[PDB]
């Protein structure tokens, strides 16, 4: 089963301030997934897994998340490889969007 | 609460 | 009046580089307090009214449990594995127990197993037999007919659960009942001629919400596209709705946010502009 990635933040986007970078995957299977939040292509310091559940129809659900300060020119996205995608799917991150 | 150990064997 | 109780496990092949091949995870009205896997091997509170009504003997008596179910589900994963005739590779057990107390009070208690995200077992209470889905879950309801489980399970997920679930919605009353208030903020995007306007909500609870777009003053759900009720890190919130428009209207648009915290439902503009 392929994953259904959103990436979202977990305060409203502001220059200079402390804020929580989410992506969330579900609906997938195998369990195994390799998520990675990144700056500018490299990856994120301090990504920490906390979800490793799945939903009523058995289909699993896992949610990284990493403390950053938003800045522009900065691009942040994150990266999703499974055994089902065959390519990486990267989803862009967007602060007024 | 989680009961016993033996209602997860198959 | 709805309270539910889960615990769900996930015996694993590949988990794979560096986390944990089990993890016992348990629920009170779908919020996370019991956390456990196979690298620390104990069972550990997640939220504070949980630790705050419980000793450390309760903890310790719930720790023993699930590695008995640790070792229990290692051997499910080899002994499947022959049923069906494979040598390895990306293989999973999944089980989610538990009981829900209806509003009116009835007992709705659920106990079903499943291998490589597909239906195994599952135990009914009308009939107080496991029901096998696939043909190579047979030999697993000849042990259950042999040891006879099903009277010893439905005494728990009737009462032992219950019981306690009762007990937890009153340890977490505060917690549960709490509304959290949350940010909107209402955006818009310029493409190929259409206008693609979002709206945000950061950091919300309960879970239920009701995020829709309207065009003067009439709701548009068709149009619509939600992304759904994603979860926070810190046990929060949050949904991502997109609308498609015609550019230079799009502050005829309006973003109607109902919640429980909300006395009356929000309503947000791009210009106004959003929650503040």
């Amino acid at each position: 089963l392929t994953p259904k990635v959103q990436v979202y933040s977990r305060f409203p986007a502001s220059a200079g301030t402390k804020n929580v970078l989410n992506c969330f995957a579900a609906g997938f299977h195998p369990p195994k997934i390799s998520i990675t939040l990144m700056k500018d292509g490299v990856p994120m310091e301090g990504a920490q897994y906390s979800d490793m559940s799945f939903n009523d129809d058995w289909t699993f659900q896992r949610l990284v998340h990493a403390d950053f300060t938003p800045s522009s020119g900065s691009t942040y996205a994150c990266k999703v490889e499974h055994e089902t995608l065959k390519e990486p799917q990267v989803y862009k991150w967007d602060p007024e969007f | 609460t989680a009961g016993q150990s033996n209602y997860d064997r198959l | 009046e709805l309270h539910t109780l889960r615990y769900i496990r996930t015996a694993m092949t590949d988990p794979g580089p560096g986390l944990p091949w089990f993890v016992d995870v348990g629920y009170v009205d779908g919020e996370l307090f019991m956390h456990y896997n196979s690298t620390a091997r104990r069972a550990v509170p997640r939220t504070e009214w949980i630790a705050a009504n419980t000793d450390q003997q309760y903890w310790d008596r719930e720790t023993q449990i699930v590695q008995g179910s640790e070792q229990i589900n290692r051997e499910n994963l080899d002994i499947l594995r022959r049923r069906y005739n494979q040598t390895g590779g990306s293989h999973t057990v999944q089980w989610m127990s538990g009981c829900d107390i209806l509003e009116d009070g009835t007992i709705r208690g659920y106990h079903q197993a499943a291998y490589d995200g597909r239906d195994f077992v599952a135990f009914d209470k009308g009939t107080m037999t496991l029901t096998a889905a696939v043909p190579e879950a047979v030999p697993t309801k000849r042990k259950w007919e042999e040891g006879g489980y099903a009277e010893g399970l439905k005494q728990y997920l009737e009462e032992t659960c219950v019981e306690w679930l009762r007990r937890y919605v009153e340890y977490g009353k505060a917690e549960l009942g709490r509304r959290e208030r949350p940010e909107v903020r209402v955006w818009g995007k310029e493409a190929d001629g259409i206008l693609t306007l979002s709206c945000r909500a950061h950091g919300f609870y309960p879970r239920p919400i009701v995020v829709s777009w309207l065009k003067d003053g009439a709701v548009r759900g068709q149009d619509a596209q939600s992304g759904g009720i994603v979860p926070n890190g810190d046990g929060t919130y949050h949904t991502w709705v997109t609308i498609d428009a015609q550019p230079g209207d799009g502050d005829k648009y309006q973003c109607r946010v109902e919640h429980a915290s909300l006395p009356q439902p929000g309503l947000y503009s791009w210009r106004s502009g959003g929650g503040l």
